[PDB]
């Protein structure tokens, strides 16, 4: 209720679309990728930028709910992996 | 020849070439928005009275620049140089040259618009409002001169398609800069006219697609200051291609121009009612009717329509995420809640719920439902959600992972197929084989199939032709009855049903019937009434035989939506599935005679009759919600006493939040629906049977009046196109005598056998050959440019 | 014949799902596309080459007894 | 050929005012409009400078609408009579070709510079 | 079925094939060849018969 209370308070009148409150206050962001072409896209690296904020992974994991690492997001290594490939991030600061 | 060329070059632009045969004129099919006392409608003419001379860039180069000249009598030569005397210093004006030419031996007056384009606006608007693949090649032209794409563009199959191909959306959407700047001009030409007083009636074929204005023979002087532009056809005419082509798309947009980075709107921001009125003024300044941005200041039915058209249009410029529910801290039990309090429809504007609550001491059964079933806390208390597999606008996970939900291939009767080969069946050659299976589907289908709700794109209709469908639709729902009904009078077939999301982790449709008495059912579908309750629909994955590999998917709508829906509309439901011989053939039995007794009724009266099915192409995925909001409408036509205008607009409000925009749980997370028909809501069927009839009377409104009145033989249908425009496009109030003149038409040349978007019509086929009735191609039309998909003549 | 190669690619898909092979995103979504692409089919050599590859993931697994199922 | 109003209609006598039954026996020149649902008065004319409600009794009898009028409109017109300056009134509410109309038939029954 | 029959022995003797078997010209096979029978009954030179 920290930054739900910080984005409330700035309203006019305390109230605010539904739709930006998991896209402001949201502590955790769960990315689903569909290859290996929007993942270098979208998350390159350890930490990216998404919804005017900055995201940090902690786990990827596959279709199948298995721990992939970022070594294995390849472009010889995509069709290795199961692919709706399902990325969690914690928000940075 | 040669004289008269120089002539039309008079102090500018000598470099012109003679599209014609030299000082004649050149006969070309154009498209005209015609009404004068004998004929009248939207349809492609032949003008005879145009020599056109098109100008040539430096070393001999053609370019999109024409010098259409024209011969008319001195009266009316002296009339228009007048009228364009008055209206020359607007710059939203085609530059007109008069003069008189001796042709044979007298001197011809001549009128000389300057700088204009092969084709007007109103060719635009007809080749998109009556496309055929056949033969359209006035929109090929108009793509490929205004680079919206190539002509090796064409040469792809399926280029016209919106299911297959979604890049005609980008190939349009290079149109709409340019209709956009139309706009603007007519805006220009419109404030022209009224300080200038000119009276006159705006049309498209007076416009060309660089926006200036032309023809001026029907303008009539009055006082300046006092002038009037009648610009409803014109308006009207424009507003399905207004979202086809996105003109807006420059509003999102910093200095509204299409080179600078989109405007950030601020997230926290969801009213935009000064934004959507600053709209109106600046496209839609001389549109003479009150517009309210937010539907709920709306009169009736028929101005909630009207307004929705044009938040359609308007919403297509502000963020995604400032549509949904409109949520607020309250507090119960002195802790804090968030739940939504208000709704930011992009059709109905900014609705705010009247019975909330900032603080409370505890809720029984009906709030916690309502808070249950509201998106919001869902929402709030799930991870950010950013799925890339598909377009729709994602909300939040609700788990920590994605749940894959896979089909699983059918169980196999391994003794019937035995005994089956055993009486010689399934033989190598056999016209009986087995074609009808239970298709298995992967783990991302189910989310592959929600984003099919990407052909559903926000549509504008042609309102003042959509306001007569409507009656005309009304019409055809005139028999049966309807109203509210209480909780202890609403029938509940298979209470053993899922109840959307999160009530079914607690239990089926059954608990919520028997933990709510008669009077919190009642609470709850009065609490509808003046407030709105978001809800989420559960995304499920059809496990049927069918004989196509496509995932099926119902959606599940929850508890709280289903019961509301069924106590606000379950009377008229059940009486239109107790009428025999009507439109609508729901709750008609095919057994005992009853297939034959629907057919019979199909084949009412029909003169030279002819049978003709049609086929909605993603019919659930691609109805535009301005259509699920007329049927939602026109089923909520009914209460004219058990509702009021508040209660009736909150109702189609929760329509809308619950079955139209509402928050899909598709596998375990939440996405945003931007449209369509929810196919698993109370009114599935008989909203998608208003559709249906919406639809094809549309289909016989375009027919009629794409139709050369000139030409149409019969005195009474010549007439009934007049006034078919005059209802239209002239006509601000319902002329129940010729909507009823209108119905029975209908119901004499085009009797329908409506169900759930499956239709058949015995259709008068020397009408549609005609076109006094939509054969198919209108049909096709319609759906092009009010349905976004193109309908396939292989599946009619 | 291709009636009968169907419907055996239907039982073969049962049995699949039948040993978690829906548990391997990849090798169920192969299995998936196998097997509506055989009821699909429409001559009895591609139905009958995927009938092969679909059969070859059952032949794959150690969580069948083939010795034991081949009673003839 | 996209004609303003054919077959336009005449103005008919009726008395209006300036607040409510400021009408002492007859004072506008109301412009109707035989609508198949009954007559509906168009336009108001009258050589007073300012109206704001007129009453126009309906085909009833029992019912009468008080009509709430526009800010006044002025113009001077060339009649056979010589100058008549009257002042253009329009019903709140009025559509665009309504008040089409009701030019075209006024520039058409009396004559214009 | 030939290919199938094929596959099945194999399968209940001797190879079983380690992943799903091409029906493409380009892509390729893994086997199981548990003894010397079914490597000579199956394989030749630098063919592989299944
Ligand atoms: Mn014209
Ligand atoms: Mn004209
Ligand atoms: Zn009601």
């Amino acid at each position: 209720n920290d930054a739900l209370n910080n984005i409330i308070n700035n309203a006019r009148d305390g109230c605010v679309p539904l739709n930006i409150i998991p896209l402001t206050t949201a502590a955790k962001l769960m990315v689903v990728i569909p290859d290996y072409n929007t993942y270098k896209n979208t998350c390159d690296g350890t930490t990216f930028t998404y919804a005017s904020a900055l995201w940090e992974i902690q786990q990827v994991v596959d279709a199948d709910s298995k721990i992939v690492q970022l070594s294995e997001i390849s472009m010889d290594n995509s069709p290795n992996l199961a692919w709706p490939l399902i990325v969690t991030a914690l928000r940075a600061n | 020849a040669q004289s008269f060329l120089n002539r039309v070059c008079g102090v500018s632009a000598a470099r012109l070439t003679p599209c014609g045969t030299g000082t004649s004129t050149d006969v070309v099919y154009r498209a005209f928005d015609i009404y004068n006392d004998k004929v009248a409608g939207f349809a492609k003419f032949l003008k005879t009275n145009c020599c056109r001379f098109q100008e040539k860039d430096e070393d001999d180069n053609l370019i999109d620049s024409y010098f259409v000249v024209k011969r008319h009598t001195f009266s009316n030569y002296q009339h228009e140089e007048t009228i364009y005397n008055l209206l020359k210093d607007c710059p939203a004006v085609a530059k007109h040259d008069f003069f008189k030419f001796r042709i044979d031996g007298d001197m011809v007056p001549h009128i000389s618009r300057q700088r204009l384009t092969k084709y007007t606006m109103a060719d635009l608007v007809y080749a998109l409002r009556h496309f055929d693949e056949g033969n359209c090649d006035t929109l090929k032209e108009i793509l490929v001169t205004y680079n919206c794409c190539d002509d090796d563009y064409f040469n792809k199959k399926d280029w016209y398609d919106f299911v297959e191909n979604p890049d005609i959306l980008r190939v349009y959407a290079n149109l709409g800069e340019r209709v956009r700047q139309a706009l603007l001009k007519t805006v220009q030409f419109c404030d022209a006219m009224r300080n200038a007083g000119i009276v006159g009636v705006l049309t498209l074929d007076n416009q060309d697609l660089n926006g200036n204005w032309y023809d001026f023979g029907d303008f009539i002087q009055t006082t300046p200051g006092s002038g009037v532009p009648v610009v409803d056809s014109y308006y009207s005419l424009l507003m399905p291609i207004l979202t086809l082509t996105r003109a807006l798309t420059a509003e999102s947009h910093v200095d509204t121009d299409l080179t600078k980075p989109y405007i950030k709107w601020d997230l926290l921001k969801y009213d935009f009612t000064e934004e959507r009125l600053k709209l109106f003024d600046r496209y839609f300044k001389y549109w003479d009717q009150t517009y309210h941005p937010n539907c709920v200041n709306c009169l009736d039915d028929r101005c909630i329509l009207h307004c929705a058209n044009f938040n359609v249009l308007f919403s297509t410029v502000f963020p995604p995420t400032s549509f949904g529910p409109l949520v607020r801290k309250i507090f119960v039990d002195g802790v804090p809640f968030v739940v939504s309090t208000g709704y930011h429809f992009r059709e109905l504007g900014v609705v705010h719920n009247q019975d909330v609550n900032l603080h409370s001491s505890r809720l029984s059964f009906k709030e916690l439902l309502v808070y249950a079933a509201d998106p919001a806390m869902h929402a709030a208390s799930g991870n950010l959600l950013l799925d890339k597999r598909t377009t729709c606008f994602s909300v939040a996970a609700l788990t920590n992972n994605v749940a894959f939900q896979t089909v699983k291939p059918g169980n196999f009767n391994k003794d019937f197929y035995d005994f089956a080969v055993s009486k010689g069946f399934f033989k190598e050659g056999s016209s009986v084989e087995l074609k009808h299976f239970f298709f298995a589907q992967d783990g991302n289908a189910a989310i592959s199939d929600y984003d099919y709700y990407r052909y559903n794109l926000p549509t504008m209709c042609d309102i003042r032709q959509l306001l007569f469908v409507v009656e005309v639709v009304d019409k055809y729902f005139d028999c049966y009855d309807g109203g509210c009904i209480n909780a202890n009078q609403v029938i509940v077939n298979n209470l053993d049903k899922s109840a959307g999301f999160p009530f079914n982790k607690w239990g089926k449709a059954r608990l919520y019937y028997d933990s709510m008495s008669y009077e919190d059912q009642d609470a709850l579908f009065a609490y509808t009434k003046r407030n709105v309750i978001p809800t989420i629909t559960q995304m499920n994955l059809k496990y049927a035989i069918s004989a196509k590999n496509r995932a099926r998917t119902v959606a599940g709508v929850s508890i709280c939506s289903t019961m509301t829906n069924r106590q606000f509309h379950q009377k008229l439901l059940k009486s239109i599935a107790a009428t025999r011989g009507a439109t609508v053939v729901i709750g008609t039995s095919k057994f005992y005679g009853g297939w034959h007794n629907m057919l019979k009724t199909v084949y009412s009266d029909v003169e030279n009759p002819h049978l003709m099915g049609w086929d909605y192409p993603k019919c659930d995925r691609a109805m535009p919600n301005m259509l699920r909001i007329m049927a939602s409408l026109v089923l909520a036509r009914k209460h004219t006493t058990c509702c009021s205008l508040s209660h009736r607009f909150y109702r189609l409000a929760n329509e809308c939040a619950q079955v139209l925009s509402e928050m899909v749980m598709c596998g375990g997370s939440l996405y945003v629906k931007p449209g369509g028909t929810s196919s698993g809501d109370a009114t599935t069927a008989y909203a998608n049977s208003v559709f249906n009839i919406c639809q094809a009377v549309t289909a016989n409104v375009n027919a009629l009046l794409s139709t050369d009145g000139n030409k149409i033989a019969d005195k009474y249908v010549r007439n009934l196109q007049h006034r078919l425009y005059e209802c239209l496009y002239r006509n601000r109030d319902v002329d129940t005598d010729f909507v009823n003149e209108f119905y029975a038409y209908l119901r004499k040349h085009f009797s329908m056998m409506i169900l759930s978007d499956d239709a058949v019509v015995c259709f008068n086929s020397t009408y549609a050959s005609q076109g006094l009735v939509a054969s198919i191609k209108n049909f096709k039309s319609v759906l092009y440019y009010q349905n976004n998909v193109f309908m396939s003549e292989a599946k009619c | 014949k291709m009636s009968d190669v169907k419907c055996t690619s239907v039982v073969l898909l049962s049995v699949l799902q039948q040993l978690r092979v829906e548990s391997s995103s990849k090798l169920w979504a192969q299995c998936v596309q196998l097997h509506n692409d055989i009821l699909l089919a429409k001559d009895t050599t591609e139905a009958f080459e995927k009938m092969v590859s679909l059969l070859s993931v059952l032949l794959s697994m150690q969580g069948a007894v083939d010795i034991n199922k081949l009673c003839e | 050929n996209n004609e303003l109003s054919p077959v336009a209609l005449r103005q008919m006598s009726c008395a209006a005012g300036t607040t409510q039954t400021a009408c002492t026996d007859d004072n506008a020149l109301a412009y109707y409009n035989t609508t198949k649902g009954g007559r509906f008065v168009l336009a108001l004319l009258s050589d007073l400078q300012d109206l704001k409600w007129a009453r126009f009794p309906k085909s009833d009898g029992t019912g009468t609408i008080y009509t709430e009028l526009e800010p006044p409109c002025r113009f001077v017109t060339d009649t056979p009579k010589g100058p008549k300056v009257k002042y253009l009134y329009f019903i709140k509410g009025l559509n665009n070709l309504n008040r089409g109309m009701v030019l075209g038939s006024l520039a058409a029954t009396v004559r214009l510079q």
